[PDB]
């Protein structure tokens, strides 16, 4: 903290992918509101594109934004399958009626009037429907819709008339309508037709004009069309007279529009024959006509400004599937006639390629001249936000990249080498064999260097600062989404797209050469695998520019399971990298001559260990000479009892400064670095808040030894542990009491180090012992990670990630397990705090001060420069950015040093030996001449 | 090693240095200019002649013949001349020389603890030999860190090794035997010491054996251009 906001940390609010939006409003609200697959809720301020009021919800399904409608001034939404309604006041920020409803799967939302004006809300689950008032929200009536235990109903119509409609289908039988009022609820009426051809009513069917429900029938290429307020009886009318037809495998769809929910719907329709295909209707007393036909045209999307209906059609310059450049015009066409507005056309290019717009949402309004001005909101596939405005200038008003809202993995990559630093590598390394040749260049340089100091008198200019405080992190996302953000500013410098990666899939990201190799460029590989085909594949990308490397990865025939950074470099300096196949084969990256002649050679110390969490089994494999595995070490916890749920092993970048600690009584206790120490922590299978349980083994990578089994009794997950140096530390619930329990678990050796010169898993005989400690945590947990430095010196931190989305900088110096319960001198000497169950979240140890970041999935954190600070980025919803100090910054001058008084000092105490010399000298003359 | 803030050579590093060679060279003006020589009335100064006097024919009286030496020891020695008998005879000045004797090391240990407050949480510079660990608590005043190394200092104690290692280079550049560093009142007494040590002293004239120890060599005389 140190009151110095926003000197070096930065955070960004990302709302994920846009569900539901909503663009209408007043034109001086200039406010968007927008549900999000991320369960979040939030508004968009218009002109700039930030967040106004933002209300993430449950992570999980259980708060799943399902329907959004806009109403006046609040918006009123659906969440947890119908389970809440809620409406929440767009200007304030804050919530008008929170309302629980009963069982039944939400399938409809809609509004209803009584004569002029909007008062009710229709909401429609597949058993029941119910009216719920605007002004509180109280339950008008609820009506249990007939013989619904077998249809199942889709949507809910009603209008200025005071009635309800109701619609149900049966797939491939008949559907059902219900007539309801306003007023009491009771079943006005209630008809069949039958309809053989129909799947589904949501998906295909709609309804325009005045209640006409239209029904597209790709069977016989017709448009089945019911007057729902008078006929009984489908009729049909084939496309041909129309000079229409529909496509082949495809589910053709209609989009009506109503204005408000008190009048009647527009006329006029869209029908989406097939992709890249649409049609304008105007359906008028049993026949209906074509206004315009759109071919080659992606998405369409409707607005009204008050009094007319006006229609957004969204098509490439040119085609050449895909599209030319990624150049996308939008143009307006009125809807009481298929005519194309006169001067609003726009046109925007998408940066990426590969990717095409997925949703359209217009906003218009009346400009000086009565002429309809239109903004619009594009949501591309890759969970990119656009908004375009009519003007030339800046067709893009702000571009949101909402794909950053879910990282999966990320890495920060230090920057190149500075110009006035990149050749103080390149004369080194020359040995010149006569010390003249070695005097000459020194002597060139210092002239080099002399001319440069007297000549005194952005991804272009990337450059490493003097600290090394400032990297570049590479950023994964699991809509396949590449980004490149610098660590100071935040920015974004390139970007890159992975087409066809899944939702589920799984990442990996590798620093496979750093920029430390200035004639070679630095290099990372990040490996993909789809969870529901199981192939995975290598992309292999250069971190500071983006562009893929033209090393070709090697084509991964068969399914793998897990990758190895073995420290070994090729020639290049390339870390090698393996991967183990299904076949429980090798495969090595680059995988050249002198990289597979070097782990040949040194084969027989690589192991592999595979954890099988669905068979609750682990497996260690050896490293063949000829690049093959045996089956070294096996262990199963049995499924039925203990699930496998976290094998955090130890990070591998990290350093040791002191191997032992001070005891006091000088003498030193060794503590057991052991380097191949897995961590594996399981779940109890039984869910029972008295019987439910947590395990936790410290098994060794190489021997499959279980150095530690421990079991903590009467505790549930979830469990979040962090292993280190030599340390675990697991927070978990604790069910008896109802807190959260952190347990710290300390590998000590004996007094004496068993070896010092190396460290073997094949020759450790002597268990180490283990020192535990159980402490209170007042709060809840999100994400642990510990703070590391270059070399270890600085202290050791956890940064607790609470709920409310501060960090919590926790000492790990106050979670030592040598607390003892009672003071005695050697913990005075070793001045050891007396052991305190309770440890406190005081607010003032927050690495972040009101940046909160809400939902918080992870802790980055990373040595930079340095000694005293580490770079985090904690990323989740939000993604913040900061340094944190364990040790106060020791090695760096503080921000509030007084240059006006050391060299007001100086300059007035040179004068004042001056002036005492002169004194001196003139006293000792007339000492001497008395 | 450790990548410490260059920041830190040119603000804590070599304004420590300066501001100790240069509060020496204050220290010793500062004493010059307040030293007063005490005013001596006729007595005390001739009887502190007199016993100089004293002193150095007691040192080298063997280049006098024995009976003026003997003469010398009635003069000094015997009741019948008279002389040795017949001559005998919070306060402001403790205050001051107490101050006087205090301003000497004082003034640096001030200079230590204003220092150590003002540059306070640094890492100044390495020490290149490897002190003990017991050593840490003084060293490394004003630091967290548990495990860094004993060689790695802060400002208070590099302040005083500065103090402590610039003494000779006072004593070089100065003058010799200067008064920047760090570290009779009874004449009746006196004259009853005199009087047993020079009644204890004997006679040697050193002109007994000259010319046989002048005659054996030959005189030089090249050179005499
Ligand atoms: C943020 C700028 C440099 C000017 C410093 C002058 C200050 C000064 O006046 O301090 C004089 C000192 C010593 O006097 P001195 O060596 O110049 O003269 C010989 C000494 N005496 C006269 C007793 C024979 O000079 C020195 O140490 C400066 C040389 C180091
Ligand atoms: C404006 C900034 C002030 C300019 C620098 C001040 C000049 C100090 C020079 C000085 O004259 O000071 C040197 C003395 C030497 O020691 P001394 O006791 O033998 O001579 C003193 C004799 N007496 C005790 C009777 C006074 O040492 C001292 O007091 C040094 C005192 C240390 C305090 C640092 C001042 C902090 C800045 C404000
Ligand atoms: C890279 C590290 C090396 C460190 C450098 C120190 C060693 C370099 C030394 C001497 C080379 C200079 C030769 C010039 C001849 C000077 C002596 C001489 O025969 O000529 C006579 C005149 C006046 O005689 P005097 O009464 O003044 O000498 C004192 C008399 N006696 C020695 C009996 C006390 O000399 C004069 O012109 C007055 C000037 C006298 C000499 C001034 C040099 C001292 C200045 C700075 C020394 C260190 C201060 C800064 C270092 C801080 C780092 C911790
Ligand atoms: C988070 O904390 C910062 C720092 O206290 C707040 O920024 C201050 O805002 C007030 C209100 O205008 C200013 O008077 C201060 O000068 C700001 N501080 C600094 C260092 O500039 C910020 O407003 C807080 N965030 C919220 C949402 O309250
Ligand atoms: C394609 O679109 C990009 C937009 O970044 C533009 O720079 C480029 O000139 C376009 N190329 C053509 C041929 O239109």
């Amino acid at each position: 903290y140190e009151d110095q906001v926003g000197k070096f940390d930065w955070r960004q609010q990302y709302v994920g992918k846009v569900k539901f939006a909503s663009l209408e409003f007043s034109p001086g609200s200039k406010k968007l509101v927008v549900a999000t697959e991320k369960n979040v809720i939030a508004a968009l301020n218009s002109r700039t594109g930030e967040i106004l009021w933002r209300h993430v919800d449950k992570g999980t399904a259980e708060g799943a934004v399902d329907a959004m409608l806009l109403h006046g001034q609040d918006v009123i939404t659906v969440s947890n399958g119908g389970r809440i309604m809620r409406s929440w006041e767009t200007n304030i920020g804050g919530l008008n009626w929170e309302i629980t409803l009963d069982s039944g799967s939400f399938q409809a939302l809609g509004l209803v009037g009584l004569q002029e004006s909007v008062r009710y809300i229709a909401v429609l689950k597949k058993t029941t429907l119910a009216l719920h008032h605007l002004s509180s929200g109280h339950l008008k009536w609820v009506e249990h819709l007939p013989e619904s235990d077998s249809i199942h109903y889709q949507m809910v119509y009603s209008y200025g008339s005071g009635v309800v409609w109701a619609l149900g289908v049966v797939p491939f039988s008949h559907v059902n309508i219900v007539k309801f009022n306003v007023e009491d609820g009771e079943i006005v009426q209630q008809v069949r037709v039958s309809t053989p051809w129909l799947q589904h009513l949501s998906g295909a069917c709609g309804v325009v004009d005045e209640a006409v429900l239209v029904c597209p029938d790709p069977s016989s290429r017709s448009l089945q069309t019911l007057a729902l307020e008078t006929e009984w009886e489908l009729r049909q009318i084939p496309l041909q007279s129309l000079d229409l037809e529909f496509g082949s495998g495809f589910q053709p769809r209609v989009l009506p529009t109503q204005p408000n929910p008190v009048d009647a719907s527009r006329a006029q329709f869209f029908l989406h024959l097939s992709p890249s295909h649409y049609a304008l209707l105007q359906y008028h007393y049993g026949t209906l006509s074509l206004l315009k036909n759109f071919p080659q045209t992606a998405l369409v999307s409707f607005a009204t400004t008050g009094e007319k209906t006006v229609a957004a059609v969204m098509a490439c310059r040119n085609e050449v599937l895909a599209c030319f450049n990624q150049t996308y015009t939008i143009n307006l066409y009125l809807v009481e006639t298929g005519r194309r507005l006169l001067d609003t056309t726009i046109t925007f290019s998408l940066e990426q390629s590969g990717t095409r717009p997925e949703r359209l949402y217009i906003q218009v309004f009346l400009k000086k001249d009565d002429s309809v001005g239109y903004r619009a909101l594009v949501q591309t596939e890759d969970h990119l936000l656009l908004f375009l405005q009519q003007l030339a200038g800046k067709v893009v008003l702000w571009s949101r990249e909402e794909s950053l809202a879910e990282v999966v993995c990320l890495e920060m990559v230090d920057l190149p080498l500075t110009g006035a630093q990149a050749e103080l590598e390149g004369e080194f390394g020359k040995k010149a064999d006569g010390l003249l040749g070695m005097f000459l260049k020194r002597l060139s340089s210092q002239l080099i260097l002399l001319q440069a100091w007297t000549s005194h008198l952005n991804i272009d200019t990337l450059a490493r600062d003097e600290f090394n405080l400032q990297k570049m992190m590479v950023m994964v996302t699991a809509s396949g989404k590449l980004f490149g953000i610098e660590s100071s500013s935040g920015t974004i410098l390139w970007k890159q797209y992975l087409p066809n990666v899944k939702p589920d899939s799984s990442f990996k990201l590798m620093v496979q050469r750093t920029t430390a190799h200035f004639p070679h460029p630095p290099q990372c590989t990040l490996l993909v695998k789809d969870k529901e085909s199981g192939m995975s594949s290598l992309y292999v990308f250069n971190p500071i520019f983006g562009k893929w490397s033209q090393v070709a990865p090697p084509v991964l025939k068969r399914p793998i399971l897990q990758s190895l950074l073995l420290p070994v470099m090729d020639q290049d300096y390339a870390k090698v990298l393996l991967l183990i196949d299904d076949e429980y084969k090798v495969t090595a990256f680059p995988a050249t001559r002198n990289v597979l002649r070097q782990l040949h050679e040194l084969a027989p110390s690589i192991f592999f260990y595979l954890v099988d969490a669905e068979q609750g089994r682990l497996c260690g494999y050896r490293l063949r000479k000829d690049l093959t595995t045996e089956l070294s070490w096996e262990l199963t916890i049995p499924p039925e009892v203990q699930r496998i749920v976290k094998v955090k092993g130890k990070r591998s970048s990290e350093h040791v400064h002191s191997q032992g600690r001070v005891m006091g009584d000088r003498s030193v206790l060794y503590k057991s670095l052991n380097p191949n120490l897995l961590a594996v922590v399981t779940e109890s299978t039984d869910a029972h808040h008295e019987r439910t349980f947590i395990g936790i083994f410290l098994i060794d990578g190489v021997t499959g030894r279980i150095i530690h089994s421990s079991v903590q009794k009467k505790a549930k997950g979830p469990v979040h542990i962090v292993h280190s140096e030599n340390w675990v530390v697991y927070q978990y619930w604790n069910t008896k009491a109802r807190r959260n329990e952190f347990t710290v678990l300390e590998l000590y050796e004996g007094t004496e180090q068993y070896n010092a010169t190396a460290f073997s898993s094949l020759d450790r005989p002597q268990l180490p012992q283990v020192l535990q400690q159980s402490y209170i945590f007042p709060s809840s947990i999100s994400a642990m990670e510990a703070t590391i430095t270059e070399r270890g010196i600085t202290s050791r931190h956890l940064l607790i990630g609470l709920p409310s989305g501060a960090i919590l900088s926790l000492p790990k110096a106050l979670l030592d397990p040598r607390r003892p319960e009672i003071p005695t001198e050697q913990s005075r000497e070793e001045n050891l705090i007396p052991y305190s169950p309770d440890v406190q979240i005081h607010a003032e140890r927050f690495i972040n001060y009101n940046q909160t970041v809400s939902r918080m999935r992870g802790i980055y954190t990373a040595p930079s420069g340095l000694e005293s600070t580490c770079l985090v980025v904690a990323y989740g919803l939000d993604i913040y950015q900061t340094r944190v100090y364990p040790s106060k910054q020791f090695d760096v001058l503080k921000d509030d040093y007084d240059y006006v008084l050391i060299s007001s000092v100086l300059f007035g105490l040179v004068f004042a030996t001056m002036i005492t010399k002169r004194l001196a000298q003139v006293k000792l003359l007339n000492r001497a001449w008395r | 090693e450790l990548l410490l803030d260059s920041n830190i050579r040119l603000w804590v590093v070599l304004p420590i240095v300066i501001i100790t060679f240069f509060v020496g060279m204050i220290r010793h003006y500062v004493s010059i200019l307040l030293q007063s020589d005490k005013k001596l009335t006729q007595e005390q100064v001739s009887d502190s002649q007199v016993l100089i006097r004293s002193r150095v024919l007691r040192e080298n009286g063997k280049y006098i013949p024995k009976q003026s030496f003997l003469t010398r020891k009635y003069y000094f020695n015997n009741p019948e001349d008279g002389f040795f008998k017949k001559t005998k005879r919070d306060p402001t000045m403790l205050t001051d020389m107490m101050k006087g004797n205090v301003t000497n090391v004082l003034p640096m240990i001030l200079i230590g603890g204003w220092i150590n407050m003002t540059f306070s949480g640094f890492v100044t510079t390495k020490v290149p030999f490897p002190l003990t660990l017991r050593f840490k608590p003084m060293l490394q005043q004003g630091i967290e860190l548990l495990t860094l190394d004993a060689s790695w200092v802060s400002s208070a104690s590099w302040y005083f090794l500065n103090v402590f290692g610039l003494r000779s280079i006072y004593s070089l550049i100065l003058g010799q035997d200067n008064a920047a560093d760090q570290s009779p009142a009874d004449t009746n007494k006196a004259f009853k010491t005199e009087w047993e040590a020079l009644e204890l002293t004997d006679h040697q004239w050193a002109l007994d054996d000259v010319e046989e120890e002048l005659m054996a060599k030959d005189l030089h005389f090249e050179g005499m251009f």
